[PDB]
């Protein structure tokens, strides 16, 4: 089967700049009889199906903005996005249809680079409703930050925690290019009631020193 | 316009069977080869199967050969995928996708446009469970200057997905519904949050509308300071 | 009319 390899796997580019993504096929997809390259490009946004951008290596699909262009021939292909817009955050795929089975590249994640934005930090105690069922979920929200790298450190009576939290991060926002993150600390009700000070400490490039949001259980 | 709409996805026991359907509209269905392409969660795209416009030719990826059968009803504008002997690694969103130019040979040797929105197939022995929903109430520890944060914790459900809206869809600015995390219990959990003017807390009502269609669970939770 | 000829 033909193997499609994209380069790079991910990159971050600011609005108004040009992004370039390469795709290599393990054999030539150029048919000598019609001089066509059997290569297509798709854009896939979160929660959505792939959307066709380019086919025959360089033909833009009707309705696709002319800032998207494909080039290349044989085994070496390129997708270029000029004048990048905030909604272009997506995974881009190449695909050959020279021979069956048809095969796709592994995808290139395009991130939008923007200015540094510190997270707003919020902490939520467990609800009384959850506590009466025997478990305590403590939630820390890091809202609207860039870049994506962020460190959340839970502290319980100033003891740093490990192994008892889980994190989730949103897809990059298609308008303001920020991320948000939730961290959930899970304790038994008995462990939760054994301690007083619950703290979420956040480290991020946008903060000149780590920020701590905390509450005292039962106040 | 050309439209494709998949249905039939859901939770299946390992070794079990499921039938997917794809309803086509807006074109002469029998003039076009049709394909199924799947995407495991967080992964790339894998072509699964294709069928010629007339249904006289069918092709399969090696990974599903002998277990899946593609067919079509050219009197009903519908494409089908029968999936038997399902495995954990078959878990994926399954997309219906159209040959844009016609009935290219072999069926499936084409680029694709349009694609349907997909249907989620989950292969697992874990049992269906609806979520508990708990408020993330706004307070001083979620209020900084003029903005407060509030939300809903949607805990302990299976399988994916759940949908969350706020004020029955009327509130969308500043809403973040996080990707689910799989807990060590084998159940998912997520939170949905929204940021609002803190001056609004005393007078504006906020309700999260949680929906777990796999379990027919519908919960509205009012979130109060 | 379909230009997607099979390159074989």
């Amino acid at each position: 089967d033909i193997v499609m390899t994209q380069s790079p796997d991910s990159l971050a580019v600011s609005l108004g700049e040009r992004a370039t993504i390469n795709c290599k096929s393990s054999q030539s997809v150029l048919y000598s009889s019609n001089n066509k390259n059997y290569l297509a490009w798709y854009q896939q946004k979160p929660g959505q199906p792939p959307k066709l951008l380019i086919y025959w290596a360089s033909t833009r699909e009707s309705g696709v903005p002319d800032r998207f262009s494909g080039s290349g021939s044989g085994t070496d292909f390129t997708l270029t996005i000029s004048s990048l817009q905030a909604e272009d955050v997506a995974v881009y795929y190449c695909q050959q249809y020279y021979s069956t089975p048809i095969t796709f590249g592994q995808g290139t994640r395009l991130e939008i680079k923007r200015t540094v934005a510190a997270p707003s930090v919020f902490i939520f105690p467990p609800s009384d409703e959850q506590l009466k069922s025997g478990t305590a979920s403590v939630v820390c929200l890091l809202n609207n930050f860039y870049p994506r790298e962020a460190k959340v450190q839970w502290k319980v009576d100033n003891a740093l925690q490990s192994g008892n939290s889980q994190e989730s991060v949103t897809e990059q926002d298609s308008k303001d290019s920020t991320y948000s993150l939730s961290s959930t600390l899970t304790l038994s009700k008995a462990d939760y009631e054994k301690h007083k000070v619950y703290a979420c400490e956040v480290t991020h490039q946008g903060l000149s020193s780590p920020v701590t949001k905390s509450f005292n259980r039962g106040e | 316009e050309v439209q494709l709409l998949e249905s039939g996805g859901g939770l299946v026991q390992p070794g079990g069977s499921l039938r997917l359907s794809c309803a086509a509209s807006g074109f002469t269905f029998s003039s076009y080869a049709m394909s199924w392409v799947r995407q495991a969660p967080g992964k790339g795209l894998e072509w699964v199967s294709a069928i010629s416009g007339s249904g006289g030719s069918t092709y399969y990826a090696d990974s599903v050969k002998g277990r899946f059968t593609i067919s079509r009803d050219n009197s009903k504008n519908t494409l089908y995928l029968q999936m038997n002997s399902l495995r954990a690694e078959d878990t994926a969103v399954y997309y219906c996708a159209k040959d844009p130019g016609g009935d290219s040979s072999p069926a499936g040797r084409t680029w694709f446009d349009p694609w349907g929105q997909g249907t989620l197939v989950t292969v697992s022995s874990a049992s269906t469970k609806g979520p508990s929903v708990f408020p993330l109430a706004p307070s001083s520890k979620s209020t900084s200057g003029g903005t407060a944060a509030l939300g809903c914790l949607v805990k302990d459900y299976f399988p994916e997905p759940v949908t969350v809206s706020w004020n029955s869809g009327a509130l969308t600015s500043g809403v973040h519904t996080f990707p689910a995390v799989l807990q060590s219990s084998g159940l998912y959990s997520l939170s949905s949050v929204v940021t609002v003017p803190s001056s609004s807390l005393g007078t504006q009502t906020y309700i999260c509308n949680v929906n777990h269609k796999p379990s027919n669970t519908k919960v509205d939770k009012k979130v109060e300071p | 009319a379909n230009p997607n000829a099979n390159p074989n």
